[PDB]
């Protein structure tokens, strides 16, 4: 089975810029822009941040944004702050009526 | 455009036999009635005018159905990808041939209806349509800055007016359109495990023709309304260069795959009229 | 700059938009030939040319 | 605004049958522009999708290939609730479970309609344990 | 008369005395590119007889219950000497093809075969996922493949084969086989003839294309009447195939390519 | 001289009209064409081609490659028929699925003559004779050689050339036909019969196979377009 790939972990300092990428086989991402992102916090249920590559729902800051097509989707962050630390997961919807998730990204601070 | 007439012929006696041949050469004997039976002098007037390709394609047919809403805050705008593969009526006719070349024409229809007249009543409506060539930015909201359309053509339609109509020329990058492609966009080279060179069989160019966007201009009424849009297409100035046999099983995906409907022929006796 | 033709009693036609794709259709062609089996024309004698460039 | 709620047994024994029900508040289950999905999360495996159901002039179902025959989901119009049923329970089933909602994306068509990329509303998460 | 012909090039020699008439696809003879229809600008190369010669492929066995065979071009010729060498160095290429099938038998044998030539001959997969077939299986080389008598889906979702599953009476693309006679074709009957010949020009929407990505012509073979003989035990006879291109040229020279294979 | 006054029936949308319309991409650049084999300009160029026929169509052979073949044997002489067909291309299942029938399904009227061809796939040493018949309507369907030999028929001799052709003349009381299996516009019947038994020497297979083809003629025509029923609209 094709499965999405994510970097293990990344960290930085406030005020900087961050980039993350999710990549997988052609059958999962190369068809169209069926891509979405989710975030989670310790003891918290997952929360939506981005849907359809670049569309930001209500209440989402302009800092979080990213987009590309093909074999990889990139998420970019500006004006980094402490509260931005979280867990990140990529998702996709295929033509076979199925939904897939990546291995996840782990960023946590005590 | 006339047709050939039929001349008279009487009986014959010889071993000049045009009724014997060999099909192994892949050729057809152009026989006629007069060479095997007695005939009378007749004059024809029938013609082949209704058999031309231009008259064969001189009909408009539906392609897509779109939905959109109008409310204060459920979706306020929508997008559709341009392609003729979503329906079978025109697709089956087009798959008669391998390559094609023609101009194209468009037409739009609008409809609307209430959900509940209990809250009040609302005034007339206005709809907007814009064309997005490949590579252009996508709108992010019903009120985005991208709707200024300083270069992208856009059309405005008023509810109750007669349908709009549009024409465009041939815009292919090759010398003709291609309905089949037995190949790949990429070639996998050595030193590459899974992620490089992986591509789908029959893939087309990076981006074919872009998409269309729709929205409503009037501000939200204190009650919800619903609307739909339909599209019709009409070719003209057509040409073709290679035939193919027609489809005989249900379509399944853009490709030639099949997984059902594999028994179209019924039973019957061998000596029944 | 009008053009006239028979309906089969004539009719008239005018073009307003100066773009071919905006023009209407016509029915002016009837050529047809189904012979697509074999052809003998292949040989021409080039090297026997009395002329050179 | 619209909020979900989870209910059902939290403990299971091997070979038993497990069923859960999620409640909708502030919305109608028969909504013609919504969908409902089931998800489970476990540290050893992460996130994964199970199935979903929706009503469009008729009832319909969609299930994951890997566990298609082991899963059954049924609605409840009177309660404004939808219920899950799972059989052949085993220790691996010990994980967190949520009920969620999906909203429509905007590219439309394919098989006539629109596409539902993912989810926006999430439940609290109800834990299921298999022991003995 | 038409029962005898001669075709032989490049230090080989064969015997032929019962060929039927020849066939030309749509009555067009191959030619070089004209100055009024080019698109590149660099000076091309023309190997001439260095690549325009007959090549011999592998042999196969015809049995009573055999189903059919299929090949792709120019994939099959990638490993034949200088033609294959040039096909990998240059980025672009163009060429026609010529075909000849060989098969002989006795008088008491009876049977029939069909030959079809198809441009842009696409085929169906074997899995639910749309267009999931892989490159390495759709370009197998000279051996070709064979049709199947029924349709069956795979179940190994973890390690899918990602292969074709053509059906004989569907012609591998969901259309009836009897209607395929609209293509160029020849028919072999063991009681009248013993070989077939065809001429194929270059057909495409462009004057020239990349040879590594796109295949123009395809070839299929289907038995129409089963082989039979008074021998009650078993019977087999061979089939051999020959191909030869004409009017070759190339453009865009760079370092060599080496495709991945499994 | 007509600023605001009345007008006749207008503002409707009709799918078969022909008008000028504006262009949305002015001053565009067009790629020139080139010459390619197979330029097609009339559909009748496709009706003049032979095609196979699924004659057998039995329950154990339909949807299989075996339904295209027929079997013959060298038993003694008899007058019983081998096979039968009715001339109804647009409604007969044995012909509706061919190229000719598939094209005709998009049209409503047709007229002209038709040709039929047969091919013998036996060994060289085989010998025999056969008969083919065509009988216009208006009486009991023929079922014996004596009854068929009164109407149009042809004698076929097997030899060094294995193919033969038979022609269906245009005989009708109307200028066109309906294509929808109507009694008032029936087309007749077709049949085949033995003429002499088949002769085979020793050390030879005792079974033979025969194939058929159908094609149109040069006077065929069609004059009205419609939609097909093989797949349908929905509301
Ligand atoms: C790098 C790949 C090159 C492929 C050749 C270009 C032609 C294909 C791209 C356009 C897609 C065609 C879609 C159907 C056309 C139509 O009928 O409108």
């Amino acid at each position: 089975q094709s499965a999405l790939t994510q970097p293990a972990s990344v960290s930085g300092s406030p005020g900087q810029s961050i980039t993350i990428s999710c990549t997988g086989s052609s059958s999962d991402i190369s068809d169209y822009n069926y891509v979405a992102w989710y975030q989670q916090h310790p003891g918290k249920a997952p929360k939506l941040i981005i849907s359809d590559v670049s569309i930001r729902p209500s209440g989402v800051s302009a800092r979080f944004s990213g987009s590309k097509s093909g074999n990889t989707a990139s998420l970019t962050i500006s004006g980094l702050q402490v509260e931005d630390e979280a867990d990140y997961y990529c998702s996709s919807y295929t033509s076979d009526i199925n939904i897939l998730f990546g291995g996840g990204t782990k960023l946590t601070v005590l | 455009n006339n047709l050939p007439d039929t001349q008279s012929s009487g009986p014959a006696h010889s071993k000049e036999t045009p009724a014997l041949t060999a099909v192994e050469t892949g050729a057809t004997n152009p026989l006629v009635p007069s060479d095997t039976v007695q005939t009378r002098h007749v004059i024809q007037k029938r013609t082949r005018s209704e058999s031309t390709v231009e008259s064969f394609f001189a009909r408009g047919a539906c392609v897509a159905i779109i939905e959109v809403d109008n409310d204060a805050p459920s979706k306020l705008f929508s997008v559709w990808k341009i392609t003729y593969k979503d329906t079978v009526q025109l697709r089956r006719k087009l798959e008669f041939f391998t390559y094609s070349r023609f101009d194209m024409e468009f037409t739009f229809v609008v409809t609307s209806n209430y959900t509940d007249a209990n809250n009040g009543h609302a005034l007339n409506q206005v709809y907007q349509i814009m064309y997005i060539p490949p590579g252009a930015p996508i709108p992010g909201k019903w009120n985005d800055y991208t709707w200024q359309t300083s270069s992208n053509p856009s059309v405005f339609y008023t509810y109750g007016a007669p349908p709009a109509r549009i024409s465009v020329p041939y815009v292919g990058i090759a010398n003709a359109y291609s309905h089949f492609y037995d190949g790949f966009a990429k070639v996998p080279l050595a030193g590459q495990a899974s992620t490089e060179g992986d591509s789908l069989y029959g893939a087309a160019s990076l981006n074919d023709f872009g998409s269309l966007a729709v929205r409503v201009v009037n501000d939200h009424n204190p009650t919800k309304l619903t609307s739909k849009i339909r599209v019709y297409m009409k070719p003209k100035h057509v040409r073709v260069w290679c035939p193919r046999p027609p489809r005989a099983v249900p379509y399944y995906g853009p490709g030639v795959d099949y997984k059902d409907g594999l028994a179209p022929l019924p039973g019957k006796g061998l000596t029944t009229y | 700059g009008a053009q006239v033709s028979s309906q089969k009693i004539n009719y008239t036609t005018i073009n307003y938009y100066r773009d071919s794709a905006s023009n209407a259709a016509s029915k002016q062609d009837f050529a047809q030939d189904p012979s697509k089996f074999t052809e003998p024309i292949k040989d021409v004698l080039i090297k026997t040319a009395p002329t050179l460039n | 605004q619209v909020q979900l709620q989870q209910s059902g047994p939290g403990l299971v024994k091997p070979s038993e049958t497990l069923s859960l029900t999620c409640a909708i508040s502030g919305d109608s289950v028969s909504s013609k522009s919504a969908a409902w999905n089931w998800i489970r999360q476990s540290p050893s495996r992460g996130l994964e999708w199970l199935g979903r159901t929706y009503y469009r002039s008729k009832w319909s179902h969609n299930y994951a290939v890997s566990v298609r025959s082991r899963v059954t989901i049924n609605p409840d119009t009177s309660k404004n609730q939808f219920s899950l049923h799972l059989n052949s329970v085993t220790p691996e089933d010990t994980a967190v479970y949520y009920c969620t909602r999906a909203s429509p994306s905007a590219y439309t068509h394919g098989w006539y309609g629109s596409y539902y990329y993912g989810m926006d509303v999430w439940g609290q998460g109800t834990t299921v344990t298999v022991s003995s | 008369s038409v029962r005898v012909m001669q075709l032989t090039l490049g230090n080989s020699t064969i015997t032929t005395q019962e060929a039927a008439n020849s066939v030309v696809a749509y009555g067009r003879w191959p030619e070089y590119i004209k100055d009024s229809e080019a698109n590149p600008v660099d000076q091309p190369t023309e190997p001439d007889v260095a690549a325009c010669r007959f090549y011999t492929l592998d042999t196969v066995t015809w049995r009573k219950e055999s189903r059919g065979w299929w090949w792709k071009l120019p994939d099959a010729l990638k490993d034949m000497g200088l033609f294959g060498q040039n096909m990998f160095y240059h980025y672009l290429g163009r060429a026609g093809y010529t075909v000849h099938v060989q098969c002989n038998a006795s008088k008491f044998h009876q049977g029939a075969l069909g030959v079809f030539a198809v441009p842009e001959m696409c085929l169906a997969g074997d899995s639910t996922t749309h267009m999931f077939t892989k490159y390495e299986n759709a370009n197998p080389g000279e051996k070709g493949g064979e049709f199947k008598g029924s349709f069956t889906l795979d179940t190994n979702a973890t390690n899918p084969a990602r292969n074709f599953c053509p059906v004989d009476y569907l012609f591998g693309s969901g259309v009836l086989a009897g209607n395929a006679f609209v293509y160029p074709h020849q028919i072999i009957n063991l009681r009248t003839n013993n070989c077939a010949t065809l001429v194929l020009p270059y057909v495409n929407s462009l004057s020239i294309d990349s040879m590594t990505k796109h295949n123009n012509w395809g070839i299929a073979i289907l038995p129409l009447a089963p082989l039979d003989f008074a021998t009650e035990s078993s019977t087999e006879i061979p089939i051999t195939l020959t191909i030869a291109p004409m009017c070759c040229e190339f453009n865009g020279l760079r370092n060599i390519t080496v495709p991945r294979t499994q | 001289g007509l600023p605001v006054l009345n007008t006749p029936g207008s503002n409707q949308y009709l799918t078969a009209d022909n008008y000028q319309s504006p262009c949305a991409i002015p001053e565009f650049d067009v790629t020139p064409p080139i010459d390619i084999p197979g330029e097609v300009r009339n559909m009748m160029e496709l009706a003049e081609i032979d095609t196979m026929i699924p004659l057998n169509l039995t329950n154990q052979r339909k949807n299989t490659m075996d339904m295209y073949r027929v079997e013959l044997n060298d038993a003694a002489h008899s007058d019983t028929p081998i096979l039968c067909l009715s001339l109804s291309p647009a409604s007969d299942p044995r012909l509706a699925h061919t190229m000719l029938g598939e094209i005709l399904n998009y049209y409503t009227h047709w007229a002209g003559s038709l040709k039929f061809t047969f091919l013998f796939c036996g060994s060289m040493m085989a010998t025999g004779k056969l008969l083919v018949s065509y009988a216009p309507p208006g009486a009991e369907a023929p079922k014996s050689r004596k009854e068929a030999m009164l109407g149009t028929h042809v004698i076929w001799d097997i030899g060094l050339q294995s193919s033969c052709t038979m022609v269906v003349p245009w005989i009708s009381n109307t200028t066109y036909r309906q294509t929808i299996n109507d009694s008032f516009t029936e087309g007749g019947y077709i049949s085949m019969f033995y003429q002499t038994r088949v002769v085979v020497p020793l050390s030879t297979p005792r079974k033979m196979d025969i194939l058929g083809f159908v094609s149109a003629c040069n006077d065929f025509s069609v004059r009205l377009l419609r939609d097909t029923t093989h797949i349908s609209q929905e509301a």
